[PDB]
Formats: C-alpha cells, sequence, structure tokens
C-alpha cells in the first residue's frame, strides 16, 4: 500500500533555498526514503537517502548545497543557492520488504526550473532545401533556434508572407550550456519551393517576435 | 570501474517478443541484485521487479506480472528482460539498476534499451547536407524510423561549436538536424563532414558537407 506523492513541477529564484517535497503513505510515515535526479537521455542518479529525523547521507557527484530534512511523512530535498545546473526531474523512491518479497516504489517526479536567469533573445539560423533532396521533389527548410533563455518558444512559418501551418514540424527546446535550442522544419514538395519569393521563420520568445526569411531566387 | 552495459534499442511489432540484456562489470554479478524500471516516453519512473542473481528467482511488481520474465546468464554476468506479446504501450526506454543494501539505494544504472513497439517499418534516414567570423553548417536526418539516431563531425574531431538538436516526429518518422559552427576561413578549404548512426537499422552516413 506503499504510496509517494510529489508535485509535477516547482520554479525556484537563482540563488534562493528550493526545498522539494515527497510525502509517504499514512501507514509509512515513518520510512526511509531515496532521491533520485534525472536529466534528458540519462540514467537516474542517486541524490540522497534521507531518514524520518532527517538524517540523511548524498552520492556520488552531488555538492553540498543538497540537504534533506524531515517532517512527519513528509521528506524534503532542499537546494541551498539553486544553480540552472540543478534543473532536472527530481524523484522520490521507496522499498519496504514485505513476507521476504521486496517491494519498491517511486514518485512520479518534480520537473525544477530556475527562474530569474539572465534573459537571451533567440539567435536564428536557416537553411534552403539541398539539391539532394530537391531531386526527390521534396523541400525542408531548417530553421534552428539557439541561444535562448528561458526556453518556451512559439514557432511559425510564412509563406510571400503569409501564415502556413501544413507542413510544420517543431522540436521541444533542449539546454545548451545554461541556455536552450530548438529546431523547426517546414516540409513542401519542390514545386512549392520554386514558387514562392520568400519563406519565413517566426520565432516568438517572452512575447518577442524574431524573423528570418529563406528566397528561392 | 564498475558498469552496467545494455543492449541496444529495438523496433518490434505489436504481438512479437523482445529480450533486452545487461552485462555487469567490474564487481561479482551474483552478489547484488538487479533490478529493472521503464521509464515510458514523457512519463514518470516504474519499478518493474528484481532478479535475484544468486538464485535466479524474480520478483515481479503487480503491473509486470504476466508478459514479463527476468532471467540470468551468470557466466556472462548478464541479466535478462524479455516481454512477450507486446504492445504499443510498451514503447519504453528499459533500465537496468544494481541495488546495494549504512545504505539503501540503486547505485548503478545502465543507460537504457529505447524500446518501440509499432507496425511502421525501419527506415534509415536520408540525410542531406546543410550549406548557408564563423559559418554555420549542417545535416539534416530526414525520415528514419525508431529513435534514435547519432551525429558526430570529423569522427568526433569536431566537438567544439557543434548543435544537435531534438528529433521531431510526424507519420511514423523522425527528423532532426545538426550543425557545426567553424571559422569562415577554414570552409570550403578544409572538408567538414557529419557522421550519422542508425542503431536500429545497423546503418552509417557520412556526407561532405560542400558549397550549394
Amino acid at each position: 500500500q506503499l504510496v509517494l506523492t510529489q508535485s509535477s513541477s516547482a520554479s525556484f529564484s537563482l540563488g534562493a533555498s528550493a526545498k522539494l517535497t515527497c510525502t509517504l503513505s499514512r501507514q509509512h510515515s515513518t520510512y526511509t526514503i531515496e532521491w533520485y535526479q534525472q536529466q534528458p537521455l540519462k540514467p537516474p542518479k542517486f541524490v540522497m537517502e534521507l531518514k524520518k529525523d532527517g538524517s540523511h547521507s548524498t552520492g556520488d557527484g552531488i555538492p553540498d548545497r543538497f540537504s534533506g530534512s524531515s517532517s512527519g511523512a513528509h521528506r524534503y530535498l532542499s537546494i541551498s543557492n539553486i544553480q540552472p545546473e540543478d534543473e532536472a526531474i527530481y524523484i522520490c523512491g521507496v522499498g519496504d520488504t514485505i513476507k521476504e518479497q521486496f517491494v519498491y516504489v517511486f514518485g512520479g517526479g518534480t520537473k525544477v526550473t530556475v527562474l530569474g536567469q539572465p534573459k537571451s533573445t533567440p539567435t536564428l539560423t536557416v537553411f534552403p532545401p539541398s539539391s539532394e533532396e530537391l531531386k526527390e521533389n521534396k523541400a525542408t527548410l531548417v530553421c534552428l533556434i539557439s541561444n535562448f533563455s528561458p526556453s518556451g518558444v512559439t514557432v511559425a512559418w510564412k509563406a510571400n508572407g503569409t501564415p502556413i501551418t501544413q507542413g510544420v514540424d517543431t522540436s521541444n527546446p533542449t539546454k545548451e550550456g545554461n541556455k536552450f535550442m530548438a529546431s523547426s522544419f517546414l516540409h513542401l514538395t519542390s514545386d512549392q519551393w520554386r514558387s514562392h519569393n520568400s519563406f519565413t521563420c517566426q520565432v516568438t520568445h517572452e512575447g518577442d517576435t524574431v524573423e528570418k526569411s529563406l528566397s528561392p531566387a | 570501474s564498475i558498469q552496467l552495459v545494455q543492449s541496444g534499442p529495438e523496433l518490434k511489432k505489436p504481438g512479437e517478443t523482445v529480450r533486452i540484456s545487461c552485462k555487469a562489470s567490474g564487481y561479482s554479478f551474483t552478489t547484488y541484485g538487479m533490478n529493472w524500471v521503464k521509464q515510458a516516453p514523457g512519463k514518470g519512473l516504474k519499478w518493474m521487479g528484481w532478479i535475484n542473481t544468486y538464485s535466479g528467482v524474480p520478483t515481479y511488481a503487480d503491473d509486470f506480472k504476466g508478459r514479463f520474465a527476468f532471467s540470468l546468464e551468470t557466466s556472462a554476468s548478464t541479466a535478462y528482460l524479455q516481454i512477450n506479446i507486446l504492445k504499443n504501450e510498451d514503447t519504453a526506454t528499459y533500465f537496468c539498476a544494481r541495488r546495494r543494501s549504512y545504505s539503501n539505494y540503486f547505485d548503478y544504472w545502465g543507460q537504457g534499451s529505447t524500446l518501440t513497439v509499432s507496425s511502421a517499418k525501419t527506415t534509415p534516414p536520408s540525410v542531406y547536407p546543410l550549406a548557408p567570423s564563423m559559418v554555420t553548417l549542417g545535416c539534416l536526418v530526414k525520415g528514419y524510423f525508431p529513435e534514435p539516431v547519432t551525429v558526430t563531425w570529423n569522427s568526433g574531431s569536431l566537438s567544439s561549436g557543434v548543435h544537435t538538436f531534438p528529433a521531431v516526429l510526424q507519420s511514423d518518422l523522425y527528423t532532426l538536424s545538426s550543425s557545426v559552427t567553424v571559422p569562415s576561413s577554414t570552409w570550403p578549404s578544409q572538408t567538414v563532414t557529419c557522421n550519422v548512426a542508425h542503431p536500429a537499422s545497423s546503418t552509417k552516413v557520412d556526407k561532405k558537407i560542400v558549397p550549394r
């Protein structure tokens, strides 16, 4: 009947004392839990073991700004002076043994974002279709979006300054250094590429829009 | 210098069977429990159970009682996860993890094995060169299935200034782009090549970037 409850997301200001909560099921309020940290395309990594009295031991690769605290069924992971590198998903876990049978349960995980970082406007790099793709009667236009922070953007495309939505696919952002990047693709036929005066990648970031265009001519 | 190294990505059709492996090195395999953990795309971790590496006795979490089988080959220091009668929602990255039991925690993890369960066919990428102080060159890795692909530049010798972007997915085909930024004085006088690997189709593509 083991249950671990975690909020799905949390945000903290850069340099603040951040606190994440994992809550045990009532009947397991005295249990020792484990915290894990996970980044994109990587396995989780142990952060610390945390007991009901708040005592804790921290893992390989964890700096001492991380600490644990406890109150009742609640288990807290605190990060002093939180840094952008601390953005990750934090997952709590708990084990038990029941009639010689081991059981383990993970919480849902909490995605942590660090706010209050220096803002940075996107750089756009655009590429026309290759001659190789055009020979296959297709044209993919590529818009690489880089050097931006925070991570939220919206991307639209225009053809001769008019909205085009069919054939647009935009990636999620990923973290490079402390900033972010994403890509957007406009899939056309070769005839569409050849028939327009311009195509424009339009990126909105923090409510401000930047544009870069391709001219088939 | 303990490591857990898993088998590569796999694409399987619904109803088929897959066997994923996890090879331990740097310690005595039979002295620590090996656990299995499922992570569906965009979802949390789910403990599947564990296997006693001495006795070979598996323990399954309730949601994994049925189609799942843990086994061992102790002489190869390897644990296996077999999933039978595959379902679409078996699509996930599966991790093996060692448990130590001063402390109780998962102390070593495999890198993950990404399983895709789909009726769509394996498709190698089409790779296209992208040409226009610094210049940015690119490669478009178009229309592959399943994930993932890896991209390097000049066989890994070009690492600074490389950005590989997340894939997009549309109608059972993924596409991504990778870029490298180099001094304009060095191109095209010095050749630049992207190297793309698509493990699930056992394909490798080199593409030289030449002026358009």
